[PDB]
RNA sequence: UCAAAGCCGGUCUCAGUUCGGAUCGGGGUCUGCAACUCGACCCCGUGAAGUCGGAGUCGCUAGUAAUCGCAGAUCAGCAACGCU
């Protein structure tokens, strides 16, 4: 699972989920990827079960890159108890995706293959999501 | 450690104060003051400029002194030994090299001790 | 040691071992057990295998040791430490 | 230590000869020797790596011809994939049964390309059996880099 | 009139022959000898800087010159420093001063200290400005060698206008520093 | 540098034995702590300081196994 | 024609010393086929620890202890400061 070493703020706001992406649209690293279509707070867990998803579909062979870093915290009060008595600590850490942003990429050769890993990860994500090429 | 013809070695006789040098002991000092017209009971006091320029150039030309000495000492050692003789595998490891016994008190070389 | 009149001591086998390597001009190795046989200065590049009490110890003879009893270069006892 | 490997000095009998760990030297190529400074015989190959910087001692050296047919063999290893998820990473043992082997250059990780690397040990150090256990031990069908180690 | 010996050998021959050596549009793109520093940094004194008082008797007979006491930059737990404690005196010599104390050195003390196999012509910063350094101060006779209790050494720097190692080394050969040849 | 602050200065004569090699420079051995020896220099007089060694007289760089030893040995 | 300590004189003047002599570098001699491991001795140089020794402990009652040197056996040579 993906962590930063730190933040300088543990705490805080929840990431805007507005907006069609700015950066992070395209490829840039590989030849096919996953491109987002909806608003979502990707996590550890969801990235590092999709890479792993397309690690497994196809194995030795190829590259993978994870264009993005989860280290948004979002924090969690404890069960069982009352609102109030201060901001929970922080529990998830996750990766504000907006539409548009490319979320994994990776370099095989049969496209066939790599189409299918990916929507194992694609399975493996909370959101809808598209395959995308480098050539366009 | 400063000069070879330290003009104050020590005051005392001469004999006894050229052999605070690295190449000067006793005899040594008394045939230089032998070849040279020096007292040998006279202590260093009492010495003149002249006296040391005969001791200085008579030194430098006939024997060896400090930093040529002790640089030849160092020199015999590594070079002229090796890396892997034998008397240099035990200069090496900080042990007697002429043959000596190494089982009970070889502490010159070995050092005070380090009793397990 | 070993009084100049007396000259070098070198085992007679080792030298018509090396005499011979030098005037056909190889240098393949020498199989000689004494060890104690002084090194002159004749085969700085020949390669003895002296100490068989428990090894072979090839040794490369050079410039810097001749003089020395062969056997200072085939160090017979073993310590590691403890 | 001069009871197997070693018995081919042109010279004379009676070896010191030790095999360095630099390029695994015991097949019958192209090698030489050095006579190591306190330790013996360096026995070195002609595609060593640290082989320049030993003929800048280019006088502790000595002809070697190297055909002692009965010994032992110094060993080399393969890159082998895992896939760590309950199978694949058992297919080692699956293909070790076929195989015993000793450990030279084993290391695991995964946040990698894409395959737990596991890197894999092998104990076969002959010409022509090769791909046979490179075949042998080729179950996870993404066999793509296959080549051994030096 | 009465220059300094060193001085006016440096305009009467030094600079034609570094104007031969290096043929230079202008005369004056001449090297030419800016300053000497003797620093005598003393970490020892942070402990206690009853030493900085003989460092300083030591440079004022030497140099001719009261030293600066260079207070510290900065606090170092390792060397058991704070900030503005007495560690350094630092002596700067210009012109005539700096040229009577260059005789002095070349001509007395570099050859009175033991064993001098020479000072290494590789000690430029890059810029023609060399640096060396020293182990005591018994080498200059200004002092008086009973009233040494201490050894303390120095690091003596010459800084002049030259633009590279090759031309600070002619000037500093030319005035007669002992550069071995390594 | 200031008149106070600093030490005494005058030109003394730096005199080798080794050579007579002969210099005149400023320094702070002066009539303060000069040895009390003077002489005259040109059109004036200076006290001397004497040295060991000098640049002139020095024997650095401006002015100056074993086959062999076991072969004079061993002839 | 055997001593040494001793006696006389000189010097050193309480210091890690002209104490101490180890260790180490070089150069030698002698033995012996042969002194690397591994000899003794000599010369030049080096000049370590050690400032009278914790707990504790040993020998000795007179020609004794303490100190001084000498000889012998073994032995080519010596590691003998041992032993008699």
């Amino acid at each position: 699972m993906l962590i930063p070493r730190k933040v300088k703020h543990r705490k805080q706001h929840h990431p805007e989920q507005r907006g069609i992406a700015s950066g992070g649209t395209s490829v840039s690293f590989g030849d096919y990827g996953i491109q987002a279509l909806e608003h979502a707070y990707i996590t550890n867990r969801q990235i590092e079960s999709a890479r792993i998803a397309i690690n497994r579909h196809i194995k030795r062979g190829g590259k993978v890159w994870i264009n993005i870093f989860p280290d948004r915290p979002l924090t969690k009060k404890p069960a069982e108890t009352r609102m109030g008595s201060g901001k929970g600590s922080p529990e998830w850490w996750v990766a504000n995706v907006k539409p548009g942003r490319v979320l994994f990429e990776l370099s095989y050769p049969d496209e066939k293959t790599a189409r299918d890993a990916l929507t194992r990860a694609i399975h493996k994500l909370p959101i809808k999501a598209r395959i995308v090429t480098r050539e366009e | 450690a400063r000069l070879v013809g330290v003009d104050l070695p020590r005051d005392k006789r001469m004999e006894i104060a050229l052999t605070y040098i690295y190449g000067i002991g006793r005899t040594r000092s008394n045939e230089i003051l032998a070849a040279t017209g020096i007292d040998k009971n006279m202590r260093t006091k009492d010495l003149t400029d002249d006296q040391v320029t005969v001791l200085r150039d008579y030194i430098e030309g006939n024997l060896k002194v400090e930093g040529d000495l002790r640089r030849e000492v160092q020199a015999d050692i590594r070079r002229k030994i090796e890396i892997g003789c034998y008397q240099g595998l035990r200069h090496r490891r900080g042990l007697p090299v002429r043959g000596q016994r190494t089982k009970t008190n070889a502490r010159t070389r070995k050092g005070p001790k380090r009793t397990i | 040691p070993r009084s100049l009149k007396k000259g070098p001591f070198v085992d007679d086998h080792l030298l018509k071992k090396v005499d011979v390597q030098n005037e056909k001009n190889t240098k393949q190795v020498i199989k000689t057990w004494s060890r104690r046989s002084t090194i002159i200065p004749d085969f700085i590049g020949h390669t003895f295998a002296v100490h068989d009490g428990r090894k072979h110890v090839p040794v490369f003879v050079t410039e810097a040791m001749v003089g020395h009893k062969l056997g200072e270069f085939a160090p017979t006892r073993t310590f590691k430490g403890h | 230590s001069n009871d197997d490997t070693g018995v081919a000095v042109p010279g004379a009998p009676g070896v010191l000869t030790k095999l360095a760990k630099c390029c695994t030297p015991v097949p019958g190529d192209t090698i030489m020797g050095f006579v190591t400074r306190g330790g013996g015989v360096s026995v070195h190959r002609t595609d060593c790596t640290n082989a320049e910087s030993l003929q800048q001692q280019s006088e502790r050296i000595i002809e070697v011809n190297w055909a002692p047919s009965p010994s032992s063999v110094f060993l080399v290893a393969i890159q082998v994939e895992a896939l760590d998820r309950h199978r694949l990473l058992s297919d080692v043992t699956r293909v070790l049964a076929d195989e015993k082997v000793n450990i030279l250059s084993a290391s695991v990780t995964t946040s990698n390309d894409r395959v737990a690397i596991s890197r894999f040990t092998f104990e076969m150090g002959d010409p022509k059996h090769l791909g046979h256990l490179l075949s042998v031990v080729r179950n996870v069908e993404g066999v793509y880099d296959v080549y051994r180690v030096t | 009139k009465a220059l300094p010996r060193l001085k006016q050998r440096y305009r009467e021959e030094i600079r034609e022959a570094l104007q031969q050596e290096f043929n230079y549009a202008n005369v004056m793109q001449i090297p030419g000898v800016v300053k000497v520093v003797v620093n005598m940094g003393v970490g020892d004194a942070a402990r206690d800087a009853k030493l900085i008082n003989g460092a300083i008797n030591d440079l004022a007979l030497i140099t001719g010159q009261k030293p600066e006491v260079r207070r510290a930059r900065k606090s170092i737990a390792q060397f058991k420093l704070r900030e503005g404690m007495p560690i350094g005196a630092r002596v700067t010599l210009r012109g005539d001063r700096m040229w009577e104390f260059l005789d002095r050195l070349i001509s007395i003390a570099l050859p009175r200290i033991r064993d001098f196999r020479g000072l290494s012509p590789k000690q430029f910063d890059g810029t023609g400005n060399y640096t060396f350094g020293l182990n005591e101060q018994s080498m200059f006779h200004e002092i008086d060698v009973d009233s040494i209790d201490r050894p303390r050494g120095m690091d003596i720097t010459v800084v002049t206008t030259a633009t590279n190692d090759a031309e600070g080394r002619a000037l500093l050969r030319a005035l007669g520093f002992p550069f071995k040849e390594n | 540098m200031k008149p106070g602050i600093h030490p005494d200065y005058h030109p003394v004569v730096f005199q080798d034995a080794a050579t007579g090699a002969q210099f005149l420079t400023r320094s702070t051995a002066t009539s303060t702590r000069t040895i009390e020896w003077p002489t005259p220099s040109g059109p004036k007089t200076y006290p001397l300081i004497v040295v060991d060694v000098t640049s002139d007289s020095h024997p650095f760089w401006t002015g100056s196994g074993q086959v062999e030893k076991f072969r004079r040995r061993y002839g």
